[PDB]
């Protein structure tokens, strides 16, 4: 079956940096667009960043455009997220997911079809 | 929710007929409007592509025909036109005191040649072949006198075939069937795109296909309609048969001036013995090759049908005999022993006659005079295919032949020319601003 | 390679358009052949021009897909069909699409001219 | 139709440019004639290129109208004149306008390059 | 004048591209010469096309400078060297630069298609 | 009636009619035709 | 009216013995000579 596993660091301090990495299996990595979302204990679901199937295009929420980078290594089937400053309001369980965008040769998606286990980012 | 998106560079093509370019890395087969071949020609196999080929609707053969006719006419224009040669010939037998079968074939004729000055005449003696001289009714004339003036080919120009590569013009591409045992028509699942074809030797022959390509695996019998007796049957062999052809007699060539700078060359005394030209084919090799052809015939016509071979004895000599360019000289070989077997459920000698006056491509009105060649001629060629035609309990058929387009078609059967259509459309989920 | 993607699916084949574009520009009858090849190229470039595609290889337009031309879904068209089969499938509609593209571009250009006219 | 608007007003005739554009492209002298037609087409396309109009039938520039070339109002020019009459009235100015258009495009290209140079 | 800036520095020469470009278009053998000149012109136009530069004389791209091709500084290249010297300086790298430009434009067009797809 | 200059006598006047005039022309003799060969592939045809 | 422009600070290398204009000059002049004398009288009867 399809699997998606979040990995990365744990405790961070304000003003630092953190790289998260998702390993995908059970499907062709390069055939799906992906995104990063977060769930804070005191919040609901929210979207953070979106990456295309190739990786050429990236999109972010206004609150992180100047700090976060979403990237992907298609040969390693690995999605990466580099974060900076890591403010107290950024503490949450972060997830990566497949779906949410399409190449315009595949049908419309705009949905997050497969969700990983998640990893907790604590400031 | 879909919109039209326009694409340029789409790998789609449509059947088309256009002009092809000559490529080849003096010789009458060397076209002046021809460029060197690519130092590294490309062949790109098309995976999961099937294309329908039809060797009988291939317009590359018509282009090759027109190219050869144009090339030969342009090459013969700057040569001496033998208009004063059609004169009364006082002829006797060159060597009547012979016991070989060549005796009576060579005539020793005397005439006048106009010299160079218009007020003088030069009595000249020369030898001609029997097949080139007809009695006026001793007094004889050249066979061509009642057809057209005959042009002397320039002796400095070689007639040895040079492989010619046909290249697509920009915007077009050549597809190769590249499929083992392809019968000349129908889908080819192994299509490969080539910028230029391989080299095609422009070999001129009848009945037997010489110095051509071989079948990849087995003997291939190609016909527009295998059950139509009126269609030509082209048989491609997978096992080449060597044929040893020779004009064993020796020769010398004399040269005289007939006009203001126009030299005429003619056959002189024969040295040594006078012997007839002939070809040699080993009997076992022919028997096995013919058996393979018969096996393919059994596949098409049945295993228990009686198969009979016969000679195409009716028609013009250029058709009833094999036409072979051996060392530049034109041989007309009987070779009846090759198509004499009947099939049911050391070596062969093939006599040949020599002609100096020929009419190529069955074009009546354009005779050509071949210069003589000094010495003794021997050559070896590869028989790579056969031409057959057919006239039931018994199926009797004959070599037939007599049309050069089929020979080029035999080599070009696997190629098709297509036009590239770079434009196309498709639905996509996008919209222009 | 030239036509190397010809047997590939339409999606995969869309990534080699520059190979065809570059290679399509690679005795009197030979000069006639070259001139005709040039005329075909120029007619195709003019046809892209009138549509407002300029030099783009993949030109997105404002003309909707009618669905009567072909009712296949996008995934089936791009993943399970080749360009040869697709081109044959819609050979009866090509001139209608071309007419719609020309009309759409004429309206777009007039609208742009009127927008530019605003102070 | 081809040149059908030749007798129409300039405004109405501006909507038929597509037909003439398609009708510009459609034995030694026949080949020469085709080559000359190609050369004229390419000269016109290059001239549009230098003006920055290679992809459009109608394009606006930044060159002002002198008003000495023609002092007619837009209503008179577009509604009460044909294109033949207009072409005749400015036959002495066309190359000046062309030069000004070339200079304007050069200034636009240099200014665009400098704007793109800013981070 | 035509090639008048050929001996000038690259910066000054960049302001005369229009005259040199306009003069590129200006029995059987001369017809062959005209066809060959047209073919070369169209080869250059197609090269600009596949790079997305068909509409202008000065086209900035998204390919970074490698610095291995030439390690001269910007001021040296534009203010001291001539275009002939520059052509010699990078004559060994043209086939790489053109390929990179082709790949860059292909990626740019695909990105544009994906951006247009967003509702 | 068409002319370069209708009063210049050095030019022709081209008249385009508004009615056709039918004309029947013939060579009534029943002539023999003969042919001969005059050279290799060359032949001359003549009135008999 | 000729049109030429001096190229300042341009040092081009020339080689008059590798110039292909000489071959074109020769070929064109011989072509003009041969073509111009085609529609003329060939003196066959003088070789007497
Ligand atoms: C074809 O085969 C015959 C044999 O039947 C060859 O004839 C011999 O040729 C050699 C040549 O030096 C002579 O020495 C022999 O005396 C010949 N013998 C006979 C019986 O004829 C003939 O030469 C062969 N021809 C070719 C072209 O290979
Ligand atoms: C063709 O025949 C003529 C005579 O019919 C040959 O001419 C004679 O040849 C003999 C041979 O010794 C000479 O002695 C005579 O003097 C020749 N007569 C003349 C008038 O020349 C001629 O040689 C024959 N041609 C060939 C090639 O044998
Ligand atoms: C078929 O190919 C053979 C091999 O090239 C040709 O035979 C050669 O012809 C040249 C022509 O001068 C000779 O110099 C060689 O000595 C020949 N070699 C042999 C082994 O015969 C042959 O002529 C070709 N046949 C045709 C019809 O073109
Ligand atoms: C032109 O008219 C004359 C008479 O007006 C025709 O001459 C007659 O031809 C027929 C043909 O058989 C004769 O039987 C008459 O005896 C002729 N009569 C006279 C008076 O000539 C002549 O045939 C007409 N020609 C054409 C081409 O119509
Ligand atoms: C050569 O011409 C003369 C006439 O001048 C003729 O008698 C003689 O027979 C001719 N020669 C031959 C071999 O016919
Ligand atoms: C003379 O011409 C006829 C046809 O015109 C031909 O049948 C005949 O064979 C020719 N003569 C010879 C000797 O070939
Ligand atoms: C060639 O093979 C195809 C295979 O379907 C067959 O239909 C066709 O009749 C064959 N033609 C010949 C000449 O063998
Ligand atoms: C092919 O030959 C058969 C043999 O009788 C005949 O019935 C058939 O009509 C022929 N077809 C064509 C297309 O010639
Ligand atoms: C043809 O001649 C060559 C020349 O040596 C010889 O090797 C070969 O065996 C001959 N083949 C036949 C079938 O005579
Ligand atoms: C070879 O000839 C013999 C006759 O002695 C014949 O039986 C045999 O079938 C022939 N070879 C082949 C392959 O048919
Ligand atoms: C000939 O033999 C083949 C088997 O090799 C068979 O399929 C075919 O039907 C046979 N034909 C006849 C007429 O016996
Ligand atoms: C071949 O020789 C035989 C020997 O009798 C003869 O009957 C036949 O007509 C000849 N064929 C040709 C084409 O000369
Ligand atoms: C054909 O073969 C028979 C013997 O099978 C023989 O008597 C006859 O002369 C041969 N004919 C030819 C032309 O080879
Ligand atoms: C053939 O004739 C030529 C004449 O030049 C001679 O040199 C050569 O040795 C002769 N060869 C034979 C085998 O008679
Ligand atoms: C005949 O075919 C063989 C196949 O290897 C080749 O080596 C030989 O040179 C060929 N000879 C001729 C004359 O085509
Ligand atoms: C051809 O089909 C096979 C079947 O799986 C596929 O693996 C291959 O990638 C295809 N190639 C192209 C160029 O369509
Ligand atoms: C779509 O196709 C139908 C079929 O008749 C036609 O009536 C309709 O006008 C078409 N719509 C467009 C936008 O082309
Ligand atoms: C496309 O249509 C085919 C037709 O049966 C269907 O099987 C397939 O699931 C469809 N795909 C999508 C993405 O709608
Ligand atoms: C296109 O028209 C042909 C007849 O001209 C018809 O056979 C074919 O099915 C048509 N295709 C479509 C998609 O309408
Ligand atoms: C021609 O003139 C008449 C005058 O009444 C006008 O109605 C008509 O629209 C004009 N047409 C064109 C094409 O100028
Ligand atoms: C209009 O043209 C005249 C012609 O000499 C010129 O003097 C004047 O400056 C021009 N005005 C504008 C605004 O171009
Ligand atoms: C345009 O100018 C003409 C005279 O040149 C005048 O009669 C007409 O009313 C003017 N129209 C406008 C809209 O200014
Ligand atoms: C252009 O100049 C010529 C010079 O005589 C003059 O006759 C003509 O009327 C002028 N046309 C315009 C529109 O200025
Ligand atoms: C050549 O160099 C001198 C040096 O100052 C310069 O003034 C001149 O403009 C240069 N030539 C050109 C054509 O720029
Ligand atoms: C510069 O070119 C070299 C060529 O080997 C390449 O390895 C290097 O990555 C290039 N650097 C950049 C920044 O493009
Ligand atoms: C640029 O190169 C020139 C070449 O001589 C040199 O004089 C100049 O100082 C260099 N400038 C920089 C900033 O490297
Ligand atoms: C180009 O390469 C050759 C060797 O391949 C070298 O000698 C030459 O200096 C190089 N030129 C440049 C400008 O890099
Ligand atoms: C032709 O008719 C026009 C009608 O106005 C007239 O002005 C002209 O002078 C006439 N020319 C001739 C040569 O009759
Ligand atoms: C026309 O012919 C008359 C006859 O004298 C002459 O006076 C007049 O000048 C001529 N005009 C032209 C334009 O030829």
């Amino acid at each position: 079956e399809v699997q998606l596993v979040e990995t990365g660091g744990g405790l961070v301090q304000p003003g630092g940096s953190l790289k998260l990495s998702c390993r995908a299996s059970g499907y062709t990595f390069s055939s799906f667009a992906m995104s990063w979302v977060r769930q804070a204990p005191g919040k609901g679901l929210e979207w953070v960043s979106l990456i295309n199937d190739r990786g050429g295009l990236t999109f972010y929420v206004d609150s992180v455009k100047g700090r976060f980078t979403i990237s992907r290594d298609n040969s390693k089937n690995t999605l990466s997220l580099q974060m900076h400053s890591l403010r107290d309001g950024d503490t949450a369980v972060y997830y990566c997911a497949t779906g949410g965008m399409s190449s315009a040769l595949q049908s419309s998606k705009y949905y997050f079809d497969f969700w990983g286990q998640g990893a907790l980012v604590t400031v | 929710n879909l919109w039209v998106t326009v694409y340029y560079g789409v790998p789609v093509w449509k059947d088309a007929e256009t002009t092809l370019f000559c490529a080849s890395d003096h010789n009458v087969w060397a076209t002046h409007a021809c460029v060197p071949t690519d130092p590294n020609p490309q062949e790109i196999h098309l995976e999961n592509v099937t294309e329908e080929f039809n060797m009988w609707k291939n317009n590359m053969v018509e282009q090759m025909h027109e190219d050869i006719i144009s090339l030969w006419d342009q090459s013969l224009k700057p040569c001496v036109k033998l208009t004063p040669l059609c004169v009364t010939l006082q002829c006797t037998n060159y060597a009547p005191k012979l016991r070989s079968m060549m005796r009576g074939e060579i005539k020793n004729c005397s005439f006048n040649m106009t010299t160079e000055l218009r007020d003088k005449k030069q009595k000249v003696y020369s030898l001609f072949y029997r097949l080139d001289v007809v009695q006026i009714n001793k007094e004889y004339r050249l066979i061509n006198c009642n057809t057209s003036a005959i042009t002397q080919a320039c002796p400095k120009v070689s007639f040895e075939p040079i492989p010619i590569h046909y290249c697509a013009p920009a915007g077009f591409a050549i597809l190769k069937c590249k499929d083992k045992k392809f019968n000349g028509t129908g889908p080819c699942p192994s299509v490969s795109t080539v910028q230029c074809t391989h080299g095609i030797k422009p070999v001129v022959s009848t009945q037997l296909l010489l110095n051509g390509s071989l079948a990849e695996e087995e003997v291939i019998i190609r016909s527009e309609n295998i059950t139509n007796n009126a269609k030509n049957i082209l048989v491609q062999l997978n096992t080449p048969v060597q044929i040893n052809c020779t004009r064993p007699s020796n020769n010398t060539v004399k040269s005289i001036r007939i006009g203001p700078g126009q030299a005429f060359y003619y056959f002189g005394d024969v040295l040594g013995h006078v012997r007839m030209a002939h070809c040699n084919i080993s009997k076992a090799t022919w028997n096995e090759t013919l058996g393979k052809v018969v096996k393919q015939l059994r596949k098409h016509f049945g295993n228990n049908t009686i198969i009979r071979f016969a000679q195409s004895s009716g028609g013009d000599l250029e058709v009833t005999t094999h036409s072979f360019n051996c060392g530049g000289e034109f041989f007309y070989c009987n070779t009846s022993g090759l198509f004499n077997s009947t099939w049911i459920s050391d070596s062969l000698i093939l006599p040949c006659w020599i002609k100096q006056i020929i009419n190529m491509w069955q074009r009546i009105g354009q005779a050509m005079y071949a210069p003589p060649i000094q010495g003794v001629i021997r050559c070896v060629s590869n028989i790579t295919g056969l031409i057959l035609t057919r006239d039931s309990t018994t199926e009797t058929f004959r070599p037939g032949g007599g049309d050069m387009r089929d020979n080029w078609r035999s080599e070009l059967y696997k190629y098709k020319v297509v036009k590239i259509e770079p434009l196309g459309v498709a639905p996509t989920r996008c919209k222009r601003r | 390679g030239f036509l190397g993607a010809a047997g590939s699916t339409m999606g995969a084949a869309s990534m080699t358009l520059t190979v065809q574009a570059r290679n399509l520009l690679s005795g009197i009858k030979q000069l006639q052949a070259r001139v005709l090849a040039v005329e075909h190229y120029l007619r195709d470039q003019q046809l892209l021009g009138i549509w407002g595609c300029s030099g783009k290889l993949i030109c997105c337009t404002n003309v909707p897909w009618n669905s009567s031309w072909s009712n296949r879904n996008l995934s089936e068209i791009w993943d399970n069909m080749t360009w040869l089969q697709w081109d044959k499938e819609i050979s009866n509609y090509t001139q209608i699409i071309y007419g719609l593209l020309e009309e759409s571009q004429n309206q777009q250009e007039k609208n742009e001219q009127d927008l530019l006219a605003l102070d």
